[PDB]
């Protein structure tokens, strides 16, 4: 049970990192974070539950993984040309 | 036995498009989608189960909506690049594959291979489209996250991933609020649609089509599976609708108003989930599907990057059949007799109704009706004095399918007992 | 068990404290990496032992490298740059942080369970027989999620 | 602590040095020619310790200054001795390096003791490869203190440890 | 299955090499002349501005190393089936077989786009 | 670990330290003889010096890395420079052990190896991509832009093939069906001489093996001859000494894993003495590379990674398909003898027209 | 990368300065910084005997110096109308292109040195040093030999000399074979 609340506190690490970091690569460092966390959570229920859970992970690992390259080319097209990646200089687009 | 057709033309066209013109990847694209909508047809209430794969009604109907929304979608552009339609299929089959499967994992994947080609294909270059991408990325990423620690949790409350499990207590409830948090976010119900602003005002028109349609459809579908409480239901429905139409009124720009119109809408649709009739929801989406792609053809045919809400006035004078049926659309949307918008709206209230959830119907059905505003300031404007508006008059391609659009739009309203029986099992 | 096992779960909270504290790139990223060798150190205490090395093995050596890449091709190292700041946000989040600590604690406190089955250790020997079979169809799926996301990328940048 | 003042640690550690020298070319001229020669395959550098051969300056304890030394190059030499460990021995290969030579004008330093302490000079024109190796058994038997000049003094081991550098 | 305690001497390993690890470093950071100057410090070539201040450098290096996660990840999946592999007969080998596909058209898709990019 | 027994915990920290210093000594005699054998090439002699027979360099070569100013850079960052020399010797030391070098009890009682973890081939991979990551870590750590160029090209090419290795080392797991090393080698030695069925894929793993520093990738970098190599060019008395020792075990590693997997592991079919046959082939891959450290040029890793990524990989999962194929059919094995055979005499046969 | 390809490092032999404007793996442009070598001959040309300057003139183009040794004595005969006899000539002509060879020797060992593999400096060299003893059989330098004069040569070669350049004529072709 140590190892889910401790994911759980992860999670709310990450979490707090998403809502804080400025720049965009390390809100998707974050992310990471946060989706590993939750894969940790998976493997203590898969030990519980019979080990379904883990090829579970490796496929959330797999997927986390697809969409950690295309937004890095993303984070890359986005401030390649432009200045600072810093995401709160993006207001164009207002409600 | 779609998906194997599925397949087959997505690989297929992935290296073909190395040797083969984009037009022509084109054609193949639209043939790819009409063959699958065929084969959908053919299976029409022949239910095919390979692992959690399940193609049943829900799939069905959903995919059918989404795969009509892709084919329009494609009529449009006419880019030299075929990866722009690539992408496309690939959306196309995670759309589907968010459907046709009670499996949360397996939904997650299919969520992401749908949600990634969207993010992508917001691209036309335009400052705002990157924004919006990057804005809809990390929120998505985000929401992939809590969906993940609802599996998580659920896995943890039941033996499987499986929607439907005898489920437990605290915990079993809070797995199913990580779970719709994603999930509503994905269909812009509130307070998680905040994304959907921004996301339709940068993304390109017809872009914005095929969202507005396929996107909410899918993840209705998934939505459906969830056993969603009612409590949590019903707080998301009256902040989604009331957020929606409320702050809709202030706005100057069509494909924005449009976003919040689509945030009500979802508020609307998630009365379903008190039954989980899906059959009504089906019909519901049907119309909902219809009059968005309508509208967002017509947006496609005067602007793929910005169309404020002025500019579409005057529209009745250069296309007679245009107007009509924008104006079709607009009461459809509202949800006005004969058309078969009421008809959704009605199915939608009577299963919630039959819930016995009451004050959040009235708040919902005074938001629809304040709604009238916007509804009318766009009906209505179609025949005021036009000013000075860029115009470029479509082929007849679009032409013949916004009369159809329009066409079936009122039939519906007038002749619903048609398609409602087949859109259970295949009753 | 708990006499090592509450000191790597000390390692693993202060190593997320930096990964979401320090303010260089690099610095966060090689927190992350201890974090993830410290993960995989746990999913072996967790009876699941090919997850860890394949965690070490793929995300260490693929994908923070790649990230390392990206902030050394993109300094960015000095993060605090644009501020804009919104100093209210940096509370009020951490009690929100702190909220979503506390309602998953309470989601999952009082809660023992079946930590006792037979999984005879995570390796891909008998890992084998679910992916392909059962879970063949998830992996068909993620194989094309990854196509998918190659070709994304590739028309992402494509200058012309 | 600069391997100093212990009767059986100096000797021991000074040998090292000696044998272990590690040359960082400063190749300027003609003698460099005569200088990649003391490593061929007629007369190698090959059997003292400087096999190895770290062009770095990060990498490397002996400096040998082979060629004529023009004066808009003099302070790149100076920062190069400069970017060496601390254990540095400057070694002047040919006429050109040591005095002006047979260039006495404004284009080259007329002296490299200007600039880099010298430890030991190797007159010619070119030296002979086995005039680079005698100058460098030179250097070797100079750092164990085992070197005496026409004074007859006993030889502090290390230039570039008498310098007020600045 | 294989016993837990080799694992713990896979620790008990490193705590070792390491420890030695830093004594090294140690008695390299005793054993010195340490005469600080400031051309010493210099980052390198001649005065300043080795390098300098230049636009980001070539993201060439992203695209290798995006590739090398996505086929990595593909070789993870790989080996458990290549350790299970007879048990599940031509059937398990046929999933693998269209599942390379999948990967290997990405990569050929990555040949027949190139990268000078 | 089925059949496989376990040492005390005093025993294994003692065998750690025992190799720590054996891995000392024998790169230290390694470097002597590359520095012999690079001569002996180059028809130019050795040191016939301070030995006798030169055998006394390595102590002379110690003594100055030591004493020489152990410097910490300004403008450079103060913890990252320390601690990436610690991180790349640490990390190249050890998944060493794992190499068994003979039977159980042959280590005069006890044991050859130090561990027979069950998932092998995983930790090998793992500190693989982990002594790039040292050293790369270093090219970024010295603060200067020109070792930051190196250090890109370092990690870019080393992990690329990095990458090739698992779809060319695919195949023997297949055969043996089992992770852990030891297995792998009593499969060869019933069997035999696992590389005879897998001499293709055995080709781009001895080709991948080459990037791992061992020389004529060449673009590794080295601080000489090109843009110099990271994990140099800012570091003086015992990093780069740390740093050059790391490469070098590296080195040997792969010349000792290279026979352990496709090439007979010691267990020799014939006069089967434990530690003997497996040195003579590690020297012999040894020799082989410092051949190749002489013979050859540089490749620049844009036609590198053009050949490794078009070349290497494409036929390394080719023949894992049709192993995997043989082995879910596995109807004989013989239809790989046959393969193999053919293979080497088309890779080789089209040389000589 | 305004990188600074310095004076000697890395590595580039004839030791250049080069202000590398680059971003990546092409060249953008190359500024090329010289002037770090700069002796002074054509100066101090002006203040040395004519028979002198062959002291000077070789020791500027150090690979191919007796081409530049041959030049000076050619401009000068021409000038003051020398006659040189033919054995001078051909002589001269011999030794000239053997430092020819000289040079191409030492430009490929140190070509593939510097960029490629190092084996092949030495068997180049090795040949070179034969080369070199030549000169000095004849000229007792390795090389930067004093030998012409205006008139003509200093004086004949040795009696040891011609065999072992005959020795070296017969065993070159192979080699240069084995190069190629
Ligand atoms: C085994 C390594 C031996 C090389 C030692 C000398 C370092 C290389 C630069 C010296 C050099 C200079 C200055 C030089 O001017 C020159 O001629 C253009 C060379 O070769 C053709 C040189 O090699
Ligand atoms: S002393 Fe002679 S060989 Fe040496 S640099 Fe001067 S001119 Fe050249």
């Amino acid at each position: 049970m140590s190892y889910l609340l401790t994911s759980a506190l992860l999670f709310a690490l990450g979490v707090y990192g998403v809502l804080t970091r400025r720049t965009a690569i390390l809100v998707f460092l974050s992310i990471e974070l946060m989706l590993n966390a939750a894969n940790l959570s998976l493997v203590g229920f898969a030990r519980a539950y019979g080990l379904d859970g883990q090829v579970a992970a490796l496929m959330v690992i797999a997927v986390a993984a697809a969409e950690v390259a295309v937004g890095l080319g993303l984070i890359v097209a986005i401030f390649r040309h432009r200045e600072s990646t810093a995401v709160d200089d993006l207001s164009e687009l207002r409600g | 036995m779609t998906l194997a057709i599925l397949a087959v033309f997505s690989v297929a066209l992935t290296l073909l498009g190395f040797v083969l013109p984009p037009q022509g990847v084109k054609r193949a694209t639209l043939l790819g989608l009409a063959l699958a909508l065929a084969s959908l047809l053919l299976t029409w209430g022949k239910p095919f189960a390979f692992g959690p794969y399940a193609v049943d009604g829900v799939s069905q109907v959903f995919t059918l909506l989404a795969l009509l929304g892709a084919l329009w979608t494609v009529g449009l552009v006419r880019s030299g690049r075929f990866e722009f339609y690539l992408l496309v299929l690939y959306a196309a089959l995670g759309m589907h594959l968010l459907a046709s499967t009670r499996h949360l994992l397996l939904m997650l994947v299919a969520l992401e291979a749908l949600s990634l080609p969207l993010y992508a294909l917001a691209t036309w270059r335009r400052g705002q489209g990157l924004e919006a991408a990057l804005k809809y990325f990390l929120l998505g990423a985000l929401a992939a996250a809590f969906f993940l620690y609802g599996a998580a949790l659920f896995y943890g409350a039941t033996g499987s991933l499986v929607l439907g499990a005898p489920g437990e207590g605290p915990l079993y409830a809070l797995a199913l609020g990580l779970l719709l948090v994603g999930l509503g976010f994905k269909a812009a119900l509130a307070p998680f649609h905040f994304w959907t602003p921004d996301v339709y005002q940068g993304s390109p028109t017809p872009v914005v089509l095929f969202m507005a349609t396929s996107v909410k459809a899918a993840a209705f579908a998934a939505l459906l599976r969830v056993a969603a409480p009612p409590e949590a239901l019903a707080l998301l429905v009256a902040l989604s609708v009331v957020v929606g139409n409320l702050a809709a009124l202030a706005q100057k720009e069509a494909k924005r108003l449009l976003a919040y119109s689509s945030i009500a809408h979802a508020g609307y649709m998630a009365l379903a989930l008190y039954t989980g009739n899906a059959q009504a929801l089906g019909f519901y989406l049907l119309t909902y599907v219809l009059a968005t792609g309508l509208a967002f053809a017509v947006l496609s045919q005067i602007s793929p990057d910005r169309v404020p809400l002025e500019a579409l006035r005057g529209l009745y004078r250069k296309d007679p059949l245009l107007g009509l049926a924008f104006l079709v659309a607009m009461l459809s949307l509202l949800g006005l007799p004969p058309l078969a918008g009421f008809w959704g709206k009605y199915l939608a209230f009577a299963e919630a109704a039959r819930a016995g959830a009451w004050g959040v119907l009235v708040l919902a059905l005074v938001t629809s009706a304040v709604s009238a505003y916007y509804y009318l300031g766009l009906g209505l404007a179609v025949f005021a004095r036009p000013e000075e508006t860029p115009f470029r008059p479509g082929p007849p391609w679009a032409r013949a399918a916004v009369v159809a659009a329009g066409v079936l739009l009122l039939a519906l309203g007038l002749l619903p007992g048609l398609v409602l029986p087949a859109l259970a099992a295949g009753g | 068990m708990s006499l090592l096992e509450g000191l790597a779960l000390f390692l693993l909270l202060l190593s997320g404290v930096l990964v979401v504290t320090l303010r260089n790139a690099i610095h966060a990223a090689l927190a992350l990496i201890l974090n993830f060798l410290v993960l995989a150190g746990v999913y072996v205490a967790l009876d699941a032992r090919f997850l860890g090395f394949i965690q070490v093995i793929v995300y260490a050596g693929a994908i923070v490298v790649l990230f390392l890449f990206v902030i050394m091709l993109l300094f960015a190292a000095q993060g605090e740059i644009g501020f804009d700041p919104l100093v209210r946000s940096r509370p009020l989040a951490a009690l929100l942080a702190l909220g979503v600590a506390g309602i998953l604690a309470a989601g999952l406190w009082g809660l023992d369970l079946a930590f006792t089955q037979d999984l005879k250790g995570g390796l891909p020997q008998a890992l084998g027989p679910l992916l392909y079979g059962d879970w063949l169809f998830v992996l068909l799926a993620v194989g094309f999620l990854l196509m998918a996301a190659t070709v994304v990328a590739v028309a992402l940048v494509e200058p012309g | 602590r600069e391997g100093i003042l212990f009767t059986t640690l100096e000797k021991l550690v000074a040998w090292g040095r000696s044998n272990s020298l590690w040359p960082a070319t400063f190749g300027l001229a003609c003698c460099a020619i005569e200088m990649m020669a003391s490593t061929d395959a007629r007369n190698d550098l090959a059997r003292f310790g400087s096999e190895v051969f770290r062009a770095s300056p990060r990498q490397a304890d002996v400096m040998i200054v082979a060629g004529r030394l023009s004066k808009k190059m003099a302070p790149v030499m100076r920062r190069v001795w400069e970017q060496m460990p601390d254990p540095k021995w400057v070694i002047s290969m040919g006429a050109c390096a040591s005095s002006g030579g047979m260039f006495n004008n404004y284009a080259i330093v007329q002296n490299v003791d200007s600039v880099v302490p010298v430890d030991v000079y190797v007159p010619g024109c070119p030296p002979r490869p086995e005039a680079l190796i005698y100058a460098v058994m030179q250097l070797q038997k100079k750092v164990r203190g085992q070197a005496y000049n026409e004074r007859g003094e006993r030889l502090p081991p290390v230039a570039a440890w008498k310098r007020t550098r600045g | 299955m294989a016993p837990i305690q080799e694992y713990v001497g896979t620790l008990i390993y490193v705590g070792v090499a390491l420890f030695i690890g830093v004594a090294a470093l140690l008695v390299g950071a005793l054993l010195g002349p340490k005469k600080p100057g400031r051309a010493k410090l210099m980052p390198y070539e001649s005065g300043n501005d080795p390098a300098g201040e230049v636009k980001r450098f070539p993201v060439h290096f992203y695209v290798v190393a995006m590739l090398f996660i996505l086929f990595d990840v593909e070789v993870a999946f790989l080996w458990p089936y290549a350790v299970s592999a007879g048990g599940l007969g031509l059937y398990g080998f046929l999933g693998v077989l269209a599942f390379t596909l999948l990967l290997f058209v990405g990569f050929l898709y990555e040949w027949w786009k190139g990268v000078m990019r | 670990t089925w059949s496989y027994p376990v040492d005390p915990y005093w025993m294994v920290a003692l065998k750690a330290l025992l190799v720590v210093v054996g891995l000392l000594t024998a790169f230290a005699f390694m470097t002597l003889i590359e520095r012999r054998l690079l001569a002996r090439f180059q028809v130019r002699m050795g040191p016939n010096r301070v030995g006798p027979f030169g055998l006394l360099q390595p102590l002379a070569d110690a003594i100055k890395s030591i004493f020489k100013e152990d410097i910490v850079v300004a403008q450079a960052d103060r913890f990252l420079f320390v601690l990436a020399p610690l991180i790349s010797v640490v990390f190249a030391l050890l998944a060493f052990g794992l190499i068994p070098f003979g039977p159980p009890g042959s280590f005069f009682g006890y044991q050859p190896w130090v561990i027979n973890l069950d998932l092998g081939i995983l930790y090998l991979f793992a500190v693989s991509e982990l002594a790039v990551y040292g050293i790369f870590l270093s090219g970024w750590a010295s603060g200067s832009k020109y070792s930051l160029l190196g250090s890109l090209r370092s990690s870019a090419s080393l992990i690329s093939y990095e990458l090739g290795l698992g779809l060319a080392l695919l195949a023997p797991v297949l055969l043996v069906g089992s992770l852990n090393l030891n297995d792998i080698v009593n499969w060869q030695k019933e069997h035999g001489w696992l590389f005879l069925y897998a001499f293709p894929a055995f080709l781009v793993y001895l080709i991948a093996s080459m990037a791992e520093a061992a020389r004529t990738p060449f673009d590794l970098p080295e601080a000489e001859q090109e843009l110099v190599g990271g994990y140099h060019t800012e570091y003086s008395s015992i990093k780069w000494a740390l740093f050059q020792m790391a490469e070098y075990i590296h080195f040997i590693t792969a010349s000792a894993l290279i026979p352990t997997l496709f090439l007979g592991g010691w267990t020799m079919p014939v006069l089967e003495v434990p530690y003997l046959w497996m040195f003579l082939k590690i020297a012999f891959f040894l020799f082989f590379f410092i051949w190749i450290r002489a013979t050859w040029f540089r490749l620049r890793y844009d036609q590198l990674l053009r050949f490794g990524w078009g070349f290497l990989f494409p036929l390394a999962l080719l023949w894992f398909l049709v192993t995997a194929l043989v082995v879910a059919l596995d109807l004989p094995r013989t239809y790989l003898l046959y393969l193999s055979a053919l293979s080497f005499l088309v890779l080789l046969g089209a040389v000589l027209y | 990368m305004t990188l600074n390809v310095g004076p000697q490092h890395p590595s580039t032999h004839g030791v250049l300065r080069l202000m590398v404007t680059l971003s990546g793996e092409e060249v953008l442009e190359v500024v090329p910084h010289i002037g770090y070598l700069h002796t002074g001959f054509e100066k101090t040309m002006e203040h040395r005997t004519y028979l002198q300057n062959i002291t000077y003139t070789p020791r500027m183009d150090y690979l191919h110096s007796f081409a530049h040794d041959l030049a000076y004595a050619l401009a000068v005969e021409k000038l003051l109308g020398a006659v040189v006899p033919p054995r001078a000539e051909t002589i001269r002509v011999i030794l000239n292109e053997l430092s020819r060879l000289a040079s191409h020797l030492v430009f490929l060992g140190t070509g593939l040195l510097d960029l490629g593999a190092l084996t092949p400096f030495f068997y180049a060299f090795r040949e070179r040093e034969t080369i070199l003893d030549l000169f000095e059989w004849v000229t007792g330098q390795r090389f930067h030999h004093n030998y012409i004069r205006i008139g003509g040569v200093k004086e004949d070669l040795p009696e040891e000399f011609v065999p072992e350049l005959k020795k070296l004529l017969e065993v070159l072709p192979h080699r240069i074979d084995e190069y190629e």
